[PDB]
RNA sequence: UAUGUUCGUUA
RNA sequence: AAGUUAAGGGAGUGAAGACGAUCAGAUACCGUCGUAAUCUUAACCAUAAACUAUGCCGACUAGGUGUUGGAUGAAGUGCUUCCUUCAGUACCUUAUGAGAAAUCAAAGUCUUUGGGUUCU
RNA sequence: UCUGGUGCCAGCAGCCGCGGUAAUUCCAGCUCCAAUAGCGUAUAUUAAAAUUGUUGCAGUUAAAACGCUCGUAGUUGAAU
């Protein structure tokens, strides 16, 4: 069935807001996706958000390609804080 | 000068790969026993107090990017840029950004630095187009077309690419009035190296 | 640069400034104390003075020469 | 009319179109081995860059130069 | 005329720190804009207009699975008759775009033609300075110089080209397929552009290194 | 068999001059090729040259300074009346302010110019430009 | 126009190869330009295997092998897909 | 690795 | 190679030929047989896509992977490998070299046209 | 890309081509173009033709390296 590069570029810019608003609950974040956006097609407005929430599936599991919000820094922070025979007569013939 | 030295040995610059080439004879010194050449470091040194002494040449150095296609070369370049006050760019390069004057992006600068020829010869090939000079740090096969300054190293060590960034931007620090040559440095070498 | 080039002796042969690779040495088999001369890359058999004995069986290069005696260059 | 600028490797006159031409700007150092806003140049030519000589061109002008003393 | 500020040599261009066009040439910088000729040519407060002209159009077709898909290819030649020459091709659906692309290409593609005197420097120069040849596909051309008071003896391709190079006194030879009017046009303009690449011991003399406009004007571009 | 000597000569030097080696060596000397070799020195077109006068038919050594565009030589020796001098120069020159048609007189070698400044038109060795 | 730079064959320094047989067709071959496939088989298939070294005797018995040694002409070849007609650009490689 | 032909002329 | 002449040889293959098939026909492709030929000696013939479709000699211009035959120097175990070099022989990359292009380290050093020479 | 006639006919056309109902190409009228007291046509010859090449061609695939080697005439021939 696959989905459209409309649809998920559509999911893309979203997210990137609000994800403080954003929460675990399914049906929350169906409901914030239609509160946040302006598609006209109740189709749509239902079939991003599904995609939506498969992407947030896949975080707190590894990277998810994008994103770059207040939570990609404490992650930064956090992660930052005799000689083989021929060099050694390199070493003597330089001084 | 002593102490600057001891803080460069530790790495493994001196190994380079097989594949002896032949426009690096006068920076190889001799192949080891088992086949593995080594570099001078007698002439790495003066290459790279060299090419950083052209890139201070630059007004605002801003106009020079870094490029690394490497994931271990990465944390470096974007480390030298963050540090000095060149910008780079790190993993996939976009083939147009030096000749596309449309792409969002584009960007060209008026100084190249190159982590791997043989890796990223895409934005050695790109130079050309538009009159970058291009410096590179060269492994013992490392091509050199479209390459001036060929600092010769080690091209596939973390630690090794990790140092040659790292006392680079030392240098190009040194080279300005930011900090004097008398005291020793504060900022080690894993603050440079892939994680 | 060519006319200060120093490692030509170990290139080929009518290199810069052509010369022959081969020489003249004296033998002295100890126990034996002989003086006669002999051609590097000499072409046919060769003996003694003082005491005839096998000195350098001709190869197509520089001899094989014997397992001792004293061989000195005669160059000057 | 204009006088093209000239390799200074191969002493060849470089034309308008050429774009693989670079023109490198070298700096010197104070006693204390600080840079100062004065430099110098040093023009290489397409071809030699092409080829890749242009390492070993520049090794040669820096020499003569003497901006940097290990020859070759 | 408008354009919004993105790259550098137009934005240097465009304010006007860059005087001339030999400059340009002489560090070799690409010219990947019309603007550095709209801001550069203007046709008034300018001493030299550029001609343009369509040297010819040719339809080219591709015979896809339906039809034949034909798409027309414009040659066009421009120059100020005074030094200054270009060849551009382009190719479109429709002949007013080609024309149009093909004028942009030609004033992009702009280069300087050495004129040389052969009789003296209070007199202007008006040959080649040089029997030049170019080649392009079959066809090879050759320029040689020619006393003052000739023409230009050559096709109706090389007058038409070599008036706008600016030059008006030559002896032309070719050879090759020269019915095939594009390579022709190239060739020519190969050979025009080789003028100033010769090194006759004129320019043997060494001259200093001046400043590119990119570090001579780098901090005028710091402030944005 | 090599025929001629000088052709050997200004070949080489054309392909090292195009190659830009700054260096070049030539085995085969010759007083002729050395008597052209000064006449292009002192028309400006190369350094200095130094033949090593081995025991051999020695060889020469010669800097150049990228100041030559084509060096050949014209083969066969065409003798040349100093009528048919400015016929040649049209044809071989590429311009007929610079650039010099080496003639071997029986004044010695010289270019065009000053064979015509001291008559007596020879037979053609060659050229450079 | 000179398909292949060694022309369809790999004969240098030579002026004649005596030819073999394609071994299904039977036409004259160059040795040289022949393709060669040595065949080194099990006698039977590997449940033959497992029943005659069950019903055989000294418990270990091992099957011969079969060393075959085919060469065919290039029409055969190819019609056996033992070579492929390669793109342009890959029928350079040869390993 | 059974057989399987032909398509009037011009534009 | 075929072919011709004369002796010999004559297994296998097999221009011719004869059948059996296949087919609309099949004098062909397929199958069974089979003469000349193929082999030897002694004579002819003088032609092949007799091809790298690239005449021969000489000079110059670039890297790498091989490999064949010598020679020099050096080292694991009198043994064995590496280096340099000459002479072959290929291959890969590269051309701000060439070419119409395919491509070519020669098919380069050609309108910046001339090393010598023969043939077409 | 004017108007009539003819309509694969008659005819034009050095070459490419035009002519079967809208013929910018035939037969006419008007107009225009070119050279001009001159302007066409045929044949020959020169340039064009670097398509005869000394200057100055080409020979892997467009025509074209003798199957190969020896070899006389000829042509050419190291440095001093």
């Amino acid at each position: 069935r696959v989905r459209t590069k409309t649809i998920k570029r559509a999911a893309r810019q979203i997210v990137e807001k609000y994800y403080a608003k954003l929460t675990l609950d399914f049906q929350i974040n169906k409901k914030i996706t239609e509160e946040v956006a302006i598609i006209p097609s109740k189709r749509m407005k239902n079939k991003v958000a599904g995609f939506v929430t498969h992407l947030m599936k896949r975080i707190q599991k590894g990277p998810v390609r994008g994103i770059s919000l207040k939570l990609q820094e404490e992650e930064r922070e956090r992660r930052l804080d005799y000689v083989e025979p021929d060099t050694l007569r390199m070493i003597k013939s330089l001084g | 000068k002593e102490e600057s030295i001891a803080k460069m040995l530790i790495c493994k610059v001196h190994i380079g790969t097989k594949n002896l080439e032949n426009k690096m004879k006068r920076y190889v010194y001799t192949r080891a026993k088992d086949g593995v050449h080594i570099i001078n470091l007698a002439k790495t040194y003066e290459k790279l107090q060299l090419a950083a002494r052209i890139i201070v040449a630059i007004s605002n150095p801003a106009d020079v990017v870094v490029v690394s296609a490497r994931p271990f070369g990465s944390r470096a370049v974007l480390k030298f840029a963050q540090y000095t006050g060149a910008q780079a760019i790190a993993g996939r390069w976009t083939p147009g950004m030096l000749t596309n004057q449309i792409i969002q992006k584009f960007t060209e600068p008026r100084l190249l630095i190159v982590t791997d020829p043989r890796t990223d010869a895409q934005s050695v090939k790109e130079s050309a187009y538009a009159n970058i000079p291009v410096i590179a740090l060269c492994d013992s096969d490392s091509p050199l077309e479209h390459v001036d300054i060929a600092i010769p190293c080690n091209n596939k060590g973390k630690e090794s690419i990790a140092l040659m960034y790292w006392l680079l931007a030392q240098e190009v620090l040194y080279l300005k009035g930011v900090i004097p040559r008398s005291e020793p440095w504060n900022v080690m070498v894993d603050m440079f190296l892939w994680r | 640069n060519p006319d200060p080039v120093e490692e030509s002796k170990k290139h080929k042969l009518k290199r810069l400034i052509p010369t022959p690779n081969s020489y003249f040495m004296d033998v002295k088999c100890p126990g034996c104390l002989q003086i006669t001369t002999l051609f590097s890359h000499a072409q046919n058999v060769v003996l003694c003075g003082s005491c005839n004995i096998m000195l350098c069986q001709p190869t197509g290069g520089k001899c094989k020469l014997t397992e001792g005696c004293s061989f000195r260059k005669k160059i000057e | 009319i204009y006088i093209p600028r000239k390799c200074s490797a191969t002493s060849r006159l470089i034309p308008a179109k050429e774009h693989g031409a670079v023109q490198i700007n070298v700096g010197m150092v104070d006693a204390n081995g600080v840079y100062n806003g004065k430099t110098e140049t040093f023009a290489i030519s397409g071809h030699v860059r092409q080829n890749g000589e242009s390492d070993a061109c520049l090794n040669r002008l820096m020499y003569e130069k003497k901006l940097l003393s290990f020859q070759n | 005329k408008n354009w919004v500020p993105v790259t550098k040599l137009g934005r240097l261009v465009k304010e006007g720190k860059i005087v001339s066009i030999e400059e340009i040439y002489l560090h070799s910088l690409p010219i990947k804009e019309y603007q550095i000729i709209d801001y550069f040519f203007q046709p008034n407060e300018c001493s030299h207009p550029l001609k343009d002209d369509v040297v010819k159009i040719m339809p080219v077709q591709k015979q896809t699975r339906a039809g034949q898909r034909t798409r027309f290819k414009a040659f066009v030649a421009i120059g100020d008759g005074n030094g200054h020459c270009g060849l551009g091709v382009k190719c479109a659906k429709e002949v007013a775009t080609a024309i149009r692309g093909a004028i942009i290409s030609a004033k992009l593609s702009l280069i300087p033609v050495r004129r040389g005197y052969w009789g003296n420097k209070i007199g202007d120069p008006h040959t080649v300075p040089m029997k030049v040849s170019g080649k392009c596909g079959s066809v090879r051309i050759r320029l040689v110089p020619a006393p003052r008071g000739t023409q230009i003896v050559g096709a109706p391709t090389t007058k038409k080209m070599l008036n706008f190079a600016g030059i008006k006194d030559c002896f032309s030879s070719s050879c090759g397929k020269t019915k095939t009017k594009g390579n022709f046009l190239r060739a020519i303009f190969n050979a025009l552009s080789k003028t100033y690449g010769y090194l006759t011991p004129d320019l043997w003399k060494v001259t200093n290194f001046d400043k590119s406009p990119y570090e001579e004007w780098s901090d005028f571009l710091e402030t944005y | 068999v090599r025929m001629s000597v000088l052709a050997d000569c200004l070949k080489t030097i054309n392909n090292a001059e195009k190659r830009g080696r700054r260096q070049v060596l030539i085995r085969p000397s010759s007083k002729v090729v050395i008597k052209f070799l000064q006449y292009m020195q002192k028309k400006g077109y190369i350094g200095s040259f130094e033949i090593v006068d081995d025991h051999r038919s020695g060889k020469i050594v010669v800097n150049l300074l990228g100041r030559i565009n084509k060096c050949a030589v014209i083969s066969p020796r065409y003798d040349v009346k100093l009528d048919e001098i400015e016929k040649i120069i049209t044809s071989i020159l590429p311009s007929r302010l610079f650039g010099h048609l080496i003639l071997t007189t029986p004044y010695g070698i010289m270019d065009h110019e000053e064979a015509r400044r001291k008559h007596t038109g020879g037979k053609v060795l060659g050229f450079f430009f | 126009p000179k398909k292949r730079r060694n022309g369809g064959r790999s004969k240098h320094n030579r002026g004649h190869v005596n030819p073999l047989r394609c071994s299904n067709c039977g036409r004259c071959v160059p040795k040289d330009k022949a393709i060669k496939r040595f065949n080194i088989r099990n006698i039977v298939d590997t449940s033959a295997q497992r029943d005659i070294k069950e019903a055989s005797v000294y418990s270990t018995f091992q099957l011969p092998k079969l060393y075959i040694k085919q060469c065919y002409c290039v029409s055969c070849a190819i019609h056996s897909r033992f070579v492929r007609v390669r793109s342009r650009e890959q029928r350079r490689v040869r390993k």
